[PDB]
């Protein structure tokens, strides 16, 4: 009965399982890769990472995990730092080039359709393509932003191809038990201030070490203010809110 | 016994009753019978007597039915030693069995060896794993030294059968001995009715002859299509209880049984 | 197990090899320091005083600037890093054609490492060896920062870092020693907190060691053998017993 | 099955002097349905043991007959789509024929052409041989043609033709009928002989229920194009054998 | 050990792919969805199973063009491959002929695709079946497509996971359902019942559910969401 | 009783050796025997040929070939990678030197492209040497005569006067004692055919080898007369009857 | 152990194995033909075996007359003839129109040589499991065998064989030539020629033949071709 | 599972043992000596094989030459030399017919060593095997003497060698050399060496060759001169072996 050790060692060779085993093991990388939020009101969404302190002196902010990528559209990475960012390079060349071939704004389920149309350049390409990779690269993004024509969502797109409209995404070191308790604190009739509370709450019970400015970060969405990061400032006002809350 | 057969000397089956060759079998005639019937000339000239033979080609030829047929003739103690069957995968232990039959045929006064497929000896070494390769030629060498030592005996003479000669070049092993390499016949279509000549006999069938038996056995030139086939054509006179045979089954049966003696 | 043996396969736990064997090699080298003051940068180096053949009238050098206000340290193997050192002062030359501008050190530190991230991703290649870190100043600002860079295509900033034989006894060091509640100022301070950090591995040679300096306005300097040579003794001056 | 480490790949000599992976393609068709076809005075026909899936198949809309442009025809047994890629080559290679030399194609040279794009295919390591046995016929200036068609890329000039499941039935249910008529055939006395022999190749096996296909191409009866077959035709050629047999 | 099936390129040592072989069983760990055929109007129906308790579902139906569409069931993104391609195809035959393209010209190519990636080494095959529908000037139409090539036109089928539990409603109902036409509102009626035979306590709920249709004075269409609860 | 390493030719083994050149030089041995020796005023070259079935026309063969009117060369080894290496070699002698030189190259300029050609076989995997070792003698104006070897590996030596395939070390080794630095032609001749008899076997006459010398101008050749300096060759092989005779002594 | 399954790889004794097995890999068919000279012409025969009832004899043949005045008969399996007689018939327009006049038999397999030579340097293709022989009547040098192979050791022989009985048919012939010591054959007459061939080769290896199971080519200046039925008689007739 | 098979793989204990098994290549060659003193620089050679019937006498193998300024001294194979030096021969005049004037040496190796490196990772290709010496003279650095490394990193020496038994005899030069020799202190050094760790007693005149560099152009650039035979079996009489 001989396993699936032999099948293993190339990206287009199935199994008489009738799989694929490369494309599985890659969404075993984002698991290694810190944590990620994604939980969407109707007055705005909101995002939440950690950001694995190594030492204490590293200037926070030289890393990122969330990106301007447009006015109304934001991401964020989870896994392997460096591959995320062969995407955004080629995302936000589409929605600025989308402003140009037809002068106006975007919709979101064309970029998360182009970088998901994108990952899987390593074989039989959409447009009749050619390959470029040899390695599908293990990040997990969730496109937060805003149209005019449903309004505020996200979403989860692999390098495995298809994604997903969630409504809560959470992945990363914590998929398991975040992404099972936020199915007991979803509303559909939130605030957003119902909102950045939770988000740090469970980014709380999820990781190793006690919550701080530096330790974590957030943003919001609004389709007026856009991409809306946070100061390390305000977000700690919010933590010591928690607690008095908590009382 | 342990080993094999030995014939005691006079099981005398019909080296003539059978549709092989004369002149093979008389060359052959020379190198054994001759000697051991008159040694007054080799004597005189005082050339030893020979050493073994070749007798290449595949099957069908019936080149192990003479060899112990002329052996009884002369009478000594026909046995065997497939190489297929002789390898052991341990160091030694492929040559300790060389060494027990050139002792155990001389602990018996005559003896005479039919090794068969010894190809398995003669290999042309194309994998060289030196762990195994340089063993090959280790039991193999060794056949070279026991057979041909001090060993002045004229009874202990060697056969060796090798379909497919010529597949060893590691050594020929050409010179001195293999007084002989007798060049094989395959059976002519004249031969045909020469040897179902051979295993109809002992019958009660009304005859069973034809001429369109040898168009039948064309291509199908090998003794077990005509063993088989009397067994099979035996086999459909009484497919209806009948009494004696028909030669149509004969011109069914080898063309619809050679079927299997031509595609694989 | 053979998931290793390429650059172009994962693990079954999600993470390639080729890479952090590089993080192997990088383990191999020599030192490379490099702190912020106020307004001053420094560099180190753990040169070797390997015989007497070769060329006093040439030392080597781990050091290499590329233009007027950025400089750039390594460790690792050298050959691998000749390559994109010569990629980087070439793009940035480039910049100030093109854009008639000189180079955010920001920009730099991207092309080195989108470079060290097709150099793994594109089979057929082997990865650059080498670990390596920038430092300088931007234009017409005196905002201090350095970047670190490697094989896996990714840059950081650190405030201090080291890279090589016994970094690890360093960087916890440095973490005792350095500190944002007390920035230094100046370079007497910066040198003296940096002179102390190598000793770890100097194991009292001074015959086996370089430094350098940085400048606002697009400048540098460099620094002489007795003008450590006393610092090697303020630095044991308080080691009296 | 004799050798073992040589069959990974094409362009590798068994010591013997024979490569496998050919040796093991045609171990295919075997395990395909069977097609005919047999050379008639005038002409040419064809035919084709087609197999179901249940009632849920369109009745006659799933051909397995595949044509080119200058009245010549084709049928292929095995792995269908591979013997679709080669004719489908075919009706390309004869525009670049048609389209220099001013005339439609000889049969033979093009046969020397498919007889040779499938030696490609097992003169490289990096591709597989096509797995089918192709059969094609027709007419040109000098008369009718007939070929075969197999991987190995040695091609025939036969008078009938086979393969499939069906090649031993076949083998002489087609074999006396060059006894029976050296003055040769029409292509009416044809077909009422051809669709005879696919009921007989079907009693290898009486459960799969089938269907019946035929092509015919003549200069007496078609005036030399390649035409199928409809009407009360096959409705009683059918019958020429549904009621010869039983 | 099973060798000989490290790539497309080796046979067996009989005559049979085993990678062609293996692909077979993407389909079975896939959804399930199903096609019907009158001699007006055609049909499919798919269920698509969810992420978890609280993702969207998988776009599952796609229009190629407004004479013809398709309904996946296996592996999605090798399937966007070949639903671009006909867009093409058929934005191809209408800027120069302007004919409208033949539904069975689409499957008589489509195998010629596949199997251009089953003999060279690199690639894999087109690891999905499909189904395919279609009005033209000839007449309604079903086209199957399973990944080795074959494509086999039919009065209705089915494919994926626990499939044949439907198939059998198809064997035994068939003579009834195509002589029908003129009123779809019965015909889609037919393969929920033919569906419904073969879940893991499904239950059918409206978002669970899509639909496509085709017909002579009817364009291509899906219908999903609220207005498939009628359906039921 | 090697291994791994002779597998291909691109990996050198820890003691630091390449492959399969080393055994390509084998077969180099296993074909017939050679030689050239180096005169004063002249320098030979010669081998046999053990024609498998005598019903070949030997004629029509020929070991020795034509690089130019003045180089002319012979190998020992094998056959098939020795008739394709010329036609890439006197190639080379008109497109790399001749014009964009106008004449005709010396030896060694013509020597160091047929490296060029080896060395490229030798630079991937997959991609088999030549499994040859040449010999090459000329003349010219600069530094005269010179006789130089090839191997499948790229090198190029000098020699004096050698012998190379199954008679090598035992005609090397006569040669050192029926050898002078400064000898004549004539005598030349009387010993490769004496050192040729060292490894023979069968015939010995002028119809089983074919051996060339080249020495002053042989403007017999010529044909195009009418010129001062157009002067011809210093290259032309001795027919079986010019040798038959020259055996009888 | 490798060293077998690809071509460009050198036993360390020397001998590589690939295109040893291709020299093995041409008596598939248990053919053998033979060639022979006259004092203007050449005939080369062909041995037949159509055992199966259901081809036109007709077409089946290992000859393929490449242009004018050359002519070829093969070895090996029929498919890898066919993709050596195209290239044949390729450079006789080549030679012709880049220098001038046709090619001589002795270029022509100087250069399909070269080309099987260049697969055993690479695995571009693998190389053909034929072993063929070109016939001609040359304008300068008169008739003419050339034996090529493979690898690509071609030679000129005076009047050679091929198939599973060369052995044989080595004794002989050169038995014939040493009762006149001549290489060539005298007696003009191409038609001639044939009726020594064949009564040469039937008591060689002792079968007799109808008429309806050879083939023969013939070389005469100016044109080279095939021949029917004709002239099957005089063998017996005296 | 050994990681040697391809030179486009790190170990896990982080190194390329396929580089290794290069420079290992070079013990197998032939001894090479060069010295740096005051008038000017010195090389040496020995070749290999000494035998009767093959005339080294005016064939140089050792010892090519680059330029009238530069000549250098190679080792191992010899396929894969020329083609380096008949780049580097190209390479110099493609520097002074578009700058008009001589080559720094510097910049030669500097570009001669950076290919090596390109045939140790793009592509499955083998690293050309080779440990040249570099003898020259530019003027901002003056006299000179680099060395290589089939890696493809160098160093400026004073007075080193290569080849069989260097490490014995590098022994025999870091004790018993003086910085302030002209010229002949460095002769009956060099000598002396190959004397030592030979393979056989002969020393004959065939079995080494010698070269110079000079400054004795008086304000004129410079001088070379390659011994023939009759200019070295004079001087080794004359200093005694
Ligand atoms: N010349 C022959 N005449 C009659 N029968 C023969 C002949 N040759 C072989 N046979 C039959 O074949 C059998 C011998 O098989 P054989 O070919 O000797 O096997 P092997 O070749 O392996 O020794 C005998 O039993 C005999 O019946």
């Amino acid at each position: 009965f001989l396993t699936r050790s032999e099948y293993d060692r190339g990206v287009s060779t199935f199994s008489p399982e009738g799989r694929l085993f490369q494309v599985e093991y890659s969404l075993e990388a984002i698991k290694l890769g810190s944590t990620a939020i994604g939980i969407a009101t109707k007055e705005g969404v909101v995002l939440g990472v950690e950001k694995r302190a190594t030492s204490p002196l590293l200037e926070s902010d030289s890393i990122e995990k969330i990106v301007e990528i447009d006015r109304h559209i934001g991401c964020a990475m989870s896994g392997l730092t460096a591959d995320a960012r062969s995407m955004i390079e080629h995302a936000r060349t589409a929605a600025v080039t989308h402003n140009l071939y037809y002068d106006e704004d975007i919709n979101v389920e064309s970029l998360t359709q182009s970088v998901c149309d994108l990952a899987l350049r390593f074989g039989e390409g959409a447009s009749g393509e050619e390959r470029l990779m040899s390695r599908p690269f293990g990040v997990a993004l969730l496109i937060a932003g805003h149209d005019a024509d449903d309004g505020y969502q996200l979403f989860h797109a692999e390098p495995s191809g298809t994604f997903y409209r969630y409504n809560a995404k959470a992945i990363g070191s914590g998929s398991e038990g975040a992404q099972a308790e936020l199915l007991n604190e979803w509303h559909s009739s939130l605030t957003l201030k119902e909102a950045e509370l939770l988000v740090l709450k469970i980014l709380k019970q999820v990781m190793e070490e006690k919550l701080d400015e530096n330790n974590a970060q957030l943003s919001c969405i609004t389709k007026q203010d856009g991409f809306k990061i946070y100061d390390n400032e305000k977000t700690a006002e919010l933590i010591k809110e928690l607690k008095e809350k908590e009382a | 016994l342990v080993y094999n057969m030995t014939s005691f000397e006079q099981g005398e089956i019909t080296f003539d009753g059978i549709g092989g060759l004369t002149e093979q079998i008389r060359e052959l005639r020379e190198v054994i019978e001759l000697p051991l019937k008159n040694p007054e000339i080799f004597q005189r000239v005082g050339i030893k007597p020979p050493k073994g033979v070749l007798l290449y080609g595949p099957p069908g030829t019936g080149k192990t039915l003479l060899a112990k047929a002329v052996a009884a003739t002369i009478g000594a103690n026909f046995i065997f030693s497939p190489a297929s069957g002789i390898v052991d995968k341990y160091i030694g232990e492929s040559a300790r069995i060389i060494r027990e039959m050139f002792a155990y045929a001389k602990e018996h006064e005559p003896c005479i060896i039919f090794m068969d497929e010894v190809d398995a000896i003669g290999g042309r070494r194309f994998s060289e794993g030196t762990s195994a390769d340089r063993e090959i030629q280790r039991t193999l060498m060794e056949l070279l030294t026991q057979m041909d030592g001090f060993d002045n005996l004229g009874q202990t003479k060697i056969i060796m059968a090798t379909n497919r000669p010529d597949t060893l070049d590691p050594a020929l092993l050409r010179p001195g001995r293999l007084d002989r390499k007798v060049e094989i016949p395959l059976p002519n279509e004249a031969g045909r009715l020469e040897i179902f000549k051979i295993h109809t006999a002992k019958v009660k069938k009304t005859g069973e002859f034809d001429f369109e038996a040898a168009v039948k056995m064309s291509d199908g030139f090998n003794g077990a299509d005509i063993r088989n086939c009397a067994t099979e054509a035996g086999f459909f006179a009484i497919r209806d209880d009948r009494d004696h045979i028909n030669p149509d089954d004969l011109m069914k049966a080898v063309r619809k049984v050679a079927e299997v003696k031509k595609l694989e | 197990s053979g998931y290793d043996r390429a650059l172009s396969i994962f693990s079954p736990d999600g993470h390639i090899f080729q890479v952090e064997y590089a993080l192997e090699a990088v383990k191999r080298g020599t030192c490379a320091v490099g702190v912020k003051g106020k307004n001053c940068v420094v560099l180190g180096c753990e040169r070797r005083s390997t015989l007497k053949l070769q060329d006093t009238r040439i030392t080597p050098s781990k050091v290499s600037k590329i233009d007027s206000h950025v400089v750039l340290s390594f460790s690792g193997l050298n050959a691998d890093s000749r390559i994109l050192i010569e990629k980087a002062r070439v793009e940035a030359q480039s910049h100030r054609l093109t854009l008639e501008d000189p180079v955010t050190v920001e920009y730099l530190t991207r092309y080195v490492a989108g470079v060290q991230q097709r150099y793994t991703q594109s089979g057929g290649v082997r990865p650059f060896g080498v670990s390596t870190l920038i430092a300088g100043f931007d234009p017409r600002d005196d905002e201090p920062k350095l970047y670190q860079t490697e094989p896996s295509g990714i840059y950081s900033s650190w405030s201090a870092q080291t890279i090589g034989r016994n970094s690890k006894t360093v960087r916890e060091f440095l973490e005792k020693n350095y500190d944002r509640k007390e920035p230094p100022a100046t370079v007497e301070e910066c040198v003296k907190l940096t002179v102390r950090s190598l000793l770890e591995v100097v194991q009292t040679g001074a015959k086996n060691i370089e430094i350098t300096v940085v400048k606002p306005d697009s400048d540098i300097v460099a620094l002489s053998s007795e003008e450590i040579n006393q610092y090697v003794t303020q630095i044991e001056q308080e080691k009296q017993e | 099955s004799i050798g073992t480490g040589y069959d990974l790949s094409n362009s590798v000599f068994s010591p013997d002097g024979r490569n496998f992976q050919v040796e093991y393609a045609v171990k295919a068709v075997e395990n395909g349905t069977t097609s005919i076809g047999i050379k008639c005075n005038d002409g040419v026909v064809f035919a084709v043991e087609k197999l179901i899936t249940s009632k849920l198949l369109v009745p006659q809309k799933n051909v397995k007959i595949q044509v080119v442009d200058r009245h010549i025809g084709c049928v292929y047994s095995g792995l269908i789509p591979d013997g679709r890629h080669l004719v489908n080559r075919g009706r390309e290679e004869a525009a670049s024929f048609k389209k220099l030399y001013k005339t439609p194609i000889p049969i033979p040279a093009f046969a020397d052409r498919l007889g040779q794009y499938v030696q490609a295919h097992t003169l490289y390591n990096s591709v597989r041989p096509f797995g089918v046995s192709t059969i094609f016929g027709g007419v040109d200036k000098n008369g009718a043609h007939l070929y075969m068609l197999e991987p190995s890329g040695s091609y025939w000039g036969y008078k009938g033709a086979a393969t499939g499941k069906g090649r031993q039935s076949a083998k002489a249910e087609l074999e006396k009928l060059v006894d029976h008529h050296p003055e040769g055939l029409s292509a009416r006395e044809a077909v009422k002989q051809a669709a005879k022999i696919i009921y007989l190749a079907h009693e290898d096996n009486k459960e799969k229920d089938f269907e019946l296909e035929i092509s015919w191409c003549s200069l007496s009866e078609t005036n030399g194009l390649h035409k199928f077959v409809k009407g009360d035709l096959l409705q009683e050629a059918i019958d020429f054998a549904q009621k010869e047999i039983n | 050990r099973n060798n000989y099936d490290g790539d497309t390129v080796t046979f067996s040592p009989t005559g049979r792919l085993f990678q062609v072989e293996y692909a077979l069983e993407a389909i079975k760990q896939g959804s399930v969805t199903v096609g019907l055929r009158s001699n007006t109007h055609a049909v499919l129906v798919a269920l698509k199973r969810n992420a978890d308790e609280l993702s969207s579902y998988q776009k599952k139906i796609i229009k190629c063009d407004e004479h013809m569409g398709l309904s996946l069931a296996g592996l999605a993104p090798d399937a966007r491959v070949l639903s671009n391609y006909l867009r093409q195809q058929c934005n191809y035959s209408s800027l120069v002929f302007n004919r409208k393209l033949a539904v069975e010209r689409a499957g008589h190519l489509l195998c010629d695709k596949a199997q251009k990636n089953t003999q060279s080494y690199g690639g894999r095959p087109y690891g999905v079946g499909l189904l395919i529908i279609g009005y033209d000037k000839s007449g309604a139409h079903l086209l199957e497509f399973q990944p080795s090539g074959n494509v086999t036109e039919l009065y209705g089928t089915a494919i994926g996971a626990r499939s044949q539990g439907a198939k059998t409603y198809l064997e035994r109902t068939l003579d009834t359902f195509i002589k029908i036409d003129g009123n779809p509102d019965e015909l889609i009626k037919a393969g929920v019942e033919a569906i419904s035979q073969s879940l893991r306590d499904e239950s059918l709920t409206v978002d669970n559910l899509s639909i496509a249709i085709v017909g002579k004075d009817t364009p291509f269409t899906i219908y999903d969401g609220e207005a498939v609860a009628k359906y039921i | 009783m090697t291994d791994r390493y002779s597998f291909s030719l691109t990996t050198f083994s820890p003691s630091g050796k390449l492959g399969q050149i080393d055994y390509a030089l084998t077969a180099v041995k296993q074909g017939v025997t050679s030689l050239g020796i180096k005169a004063t005023n002249g320098v030979v070259i010669a081998t046999e040929k053990k024609s498998s079935s005598p019903l070949a026309m030997s004629e029509t063969l020929s070991k020795v070939s034509l690089l130019t009117p003045d180089i002319g060369a012979v190998y020992s080894g094998m056959g098939p990678d020795y008739r394709v290496l010329v036609d890439k070699s006197r190639k080379v002698a008109h497109t790399s030197y001749k014009r964009i030189y106008g004449e005709y190259p010396p030896t060694k300029l013509l020597v160091s492209e047929v490296a060029k050609i080896m060395q490229e076989a030798t630079q991937s995997g997959g991609v088999r040497p030549f499994g040859v070792s040449l010999l090459i003698a000329g003349h010219d104006e600069f530094n005269g005569f010179s006789l130089y070897q090839v191997d499948p590996s790229g090198s190029y030596f000098p020699w004096k006067a050698t012998a190379i395939g199954k008679g090598s070390v035992a005609a090397k080794t006569f040669l050192e004692k029926r050898w002078n630095d400064e000898l004549e032609l004539e005598d030349a001749i009387h010993i490769a055919l004496l050192t040729l008899k060292e490894s023979v076997e069968g015939e010995f006459n002028g119809d089983t080898i074919e051996l060339a010398i080249i020495g002053d101008e042989n403007p017999d050749l010529l044909g195009y007369t009418g010129i001062p300096t157009d002067k011809g060759p210093r290259f032309r092989k001795l027919t079986s009857q010019e040798i038959n005779d020259r055996l009888e002594a | 152990a490798g060293y077998d399954r690809h071509i460009t790889i050198f036993s360390p004794e020397g001998r590589l194995y690939q295109v040893e097995y291709a020299f093995k890999a041409t008596n598939q068919t248990n053919i053998n033909s033979l060639a022979v000279r006259g004092k203007d012409c050449t005939v080369v025969i062909s041995q037949k075996k159509v055992p199966d009832k259901l081809l036109d004899p007709t077409t089946v043949s290992y000859i393929f007359c490449i242009s004018r005045t050359i002519g070829m008969v093969v070895n090996g399996p029929i498919p890898d003839a066919r993709n050596a007689a195209l290239r044949a018939k390729a450079e006789a327009a080549e030679f012709r129109y880049k220098y001038g006049y046709d090619m001589p038999c002795d270029v022509l397999a100087k250069r399909m040589a070269n080309l099987s030579q260049i697969y055993t340097q690479r695995a571009y293709m693998r190389p053909l499991g034929v072993i063929l022989t070109f016939v001609s009547v040359d304008e300068e040098l008169g008739p003419s065998i050339y034996k090529t192979d493979p690898a690509g050791y071609y030679v000129g022989y005076k009047a050679t064989a091929t198939g599973p009985k060369q052995q044989e048919i080595t004794t002989n012939l050169e038995n014939h030539f040493k009762k006149s010591k001549i290489d060539h054959i005298n007696e003009e007459s191409w038609e001639k020629v044939v009726e020594f061939a064949i009564t040469h080769m039937i008591d060689a290896l002792g079968t007799e033949f109808s008429k309806n199971d050879l083939e023969v080519g013939v070389a005469t200046k100016d044109k080279f071709f095939t021949l029917s039925a004709e002239n099957i008689e005089e063998r017996l007739v005296a | 599972r050994r990681y040697d098979s391809r030179t486009t793989i790190f170990s896990p204990e982080g190194r390329l043992y396929q580089v290794e098994y290069a420079l290992e290549s070079i013990s197998h060659a032939g001894t090479a000596i060069g010295i740096m003193a005051s008038d000017g620089i010195v090389l040496a050679a020995e070749r290999k094989v000494t035998s009767t019937l093959l005339e080294q006498d005016t064939s140089t193998e050792k010892l090519y030459k680059l330029n009238d300024k530069i000549a250098v001294a190679v080792a191992g194979l010899t396929a894969d030399a020329e083609i380096l030096i008949n780049t580097a021969r190209i390479h110099a005049q493609n520097y002074l017919k578009t700058y008009n004037e001589d080559i720094p040496v510097e910049i030669l190796v500097r570009r001669l060593s950076d290919i090596k490196q390109g045939y140790t990772q793009h592509g499955g290709l083998r690293p050309f095997g080779v440990s040249f010496i570099y003898a020259g003279y530019d003027d901002r650095y003056g006299y000179q003497l680099y060395t290589s490394n089939p890696s493809g990193n160098y160093t400026g020496w004073k007075a080193i060698s290569v080849g069989a038994n260097t490490s014995a005899a590098q022994t025999l030069l870091q004790m018993d050399y003086k910085d302030d020799m002209k010229v002949d202190d460095a002769i009956e050094l060099a000598l002396k060496t190959l004397s030592k760790t030979t393979d056989s007693s002969a020393l004959t005149y065939d079995r080494l060759e010698f070269a110079t560099i000079r400054k004795g152009a008086n304000d004129g650039e410079v001088y070379q001169k390659i011994f023939k035979p009759q200019e070295i079996k004079d001087i080794l009489v004359k200093t005694g072996i």
